[PDB]
């Protein structure tokens, strides 16, 4: 099969924000929140 | 009932544990709730995978491979078996007061991390700054030869 | 720009209970069942 | 003789949710208080 | 320059601490980096509120009120002094592996708390179920007499 | 004799941010590894 | 939580290494950060696969099969386990100056390589020129008789 391993190892031209923050937040999921009890 | 792939590894395990020592028989009879006879507890194991996992939790040396194989073949039993087999650990008296001294410092680590990038990027940057200087010279020398 | 400070995670569970002649009946509900979805998607975020 | 017992257990299960939910709730009320103090301190430091 | 409103209460407390002991004068001279003489460190206190705050961190028995007054007057000395005053506390070797044993159980506390409501709702429900039966009987009898 | 030293300090501060940021980053890279492992474990259990 | 497929290969190997020698137990307790007891470090191994990989790297004789099977079944732990597992490969004092003398040679090797083809073509051509002259005479005899 046509290999793409040489084409695979590239790099994207990185360029900095004006404001930092929100870095390590890529893959996180907390539990769903409940509703209040009804009466 | 119980899967035969599980049973072929679980039944001689429990039978060999009983043949090794009989004091575990009354223990699993009290823990599961069956009659103290080995035929009764073995029929309970062959009938119910929850009972089988409870017995394979009560015997731990010769039953770990059979327990993990039951956990492979029966995915539906896992949460119920973990809920039934639960023992709360004891807490140290000084643990929360010892933890409260570190709030001033995990915040420092996170403020370093928000600048550097990932937590992995912080670890690798700290390793690179702790690294020896001859590696910097070797990097400059391989780039001096025309290798990148 | 920081999209994470200006967006929020959206997941929810609620339940409705009613007594019908000395018997309590409870009805759970999730957010994807309300939104017209069938599958629980977990990547989506609402701008606050 | 156990019909007095099982009907009460099934009513508490209908109240709480699953039977596993009842077991975990009974364990959490049976649990020690220092764990509640520990979770309150982890929420105090900003961790959820 | 230090403001006189702070200086009126800040100077004689440091002077009384020096008159109590001179062994802290060498400590604060090596800490700030001024001359060991009391007039030189007192001139540094009068000329720099950061040096004044570092002295009121070295001594805090009597200088706590003056430290709070300089805190309430200047915020920027505190914003810099939190960075300049940092001691990394000692961590136990058993701490993180000890904390791994509680993962199974804080999850159980939170899975109860989400159902009950708040943390205070869980604590009050725990107390109400742990409470005596005669309080339930008193509640029923006050409802029997026609009270709510 | 200190023109060699102050120039390097100010060049490092230009990259990092403020001098407060330089002091805090120097403290963090001087800090022990156990705190990094502790923060990794609290993130592993699901606490931000 | 660690997979049962990994756990079947991981837990008895660690238990066998501890039963073979207990001197590794304090070593892995200081490396991971748990309590020194085998039950506590086994709870840490069963709880966290990063801790499992750290233990299977610390015991090096018997844990290679379990280490590579963990690396197969948990592919996402590899980067963080490589970040935590880092030791300084010690550099030699004469290595950079000994390396700098070979620029004269590597450039000639790469230029001959570009003239021939690949480095494989250069190695095969060097073997063809190293091979005996009797083979050239034999292949001329086969070409005269008709064997291409």
């Amino acid at each position: 099969p046509t290999s793409m391993k040489a084409l695979d190892h590239t790099s994207i031209a990185s360029v900095a924000p004006l404001e930092r923050g929100s870095v390590d937040t890529d893959d996180r999921n907390s539990a769903p929140r409940r509703g209040a009890n009804f009466s | 009932m119980l899967l035969p792939v599980v049973a072929r590894a679980a039944v001689p395990a429990i039978e060999s544990a009983i043949a090794a020592t009989p004091g575990l028989v009354s223990r699993i009879a009290a823990a599961i709730g069956s009659k103290v006879s080995p035929s009764a507890i073995l029929a309970a194991v062959k009938s119910n995978p929850v009972v089988a996992g409870l017995t394979l939790a009560q015997i731990g040396s010769t039953g770990y491979d059979a327990y993990q194989q039951l956990l492979e073949n029966h995915p539906e039993v896992a949460e119920m078996l973990k809920d039934l087999s639960f023992k709360a650990d004891e807490i140290q008296p000084d643990f929360i007061g010892n933890l409260g001294q570190y709030r001033e410092e995990l915040e420092l680590v996170e403020d370093a991390a928000r600048f550097v990038g990932g937590m992995s990027n912080l670890i690798r940057l700290r390793q690179a700054l702790e690294l020896d200087i001859k590696y910097y010279g070797l990097k400059m020398q391989l780039n001096d030869m025309g290798y990148r | 720009w920081p999209w994470h400070e200006a967006s929020t995670e959206f997941a929810y569970e609620d339940a409705y209970s009613v007594t019908i002649r000395n018997k309590r009946y409870t009805a759970e509900v999730k957010e994807f069942e309300l939104l017209g979805l069938g599958q629980r998607r977990e990547r989506v975020r609402i701008l606050k």
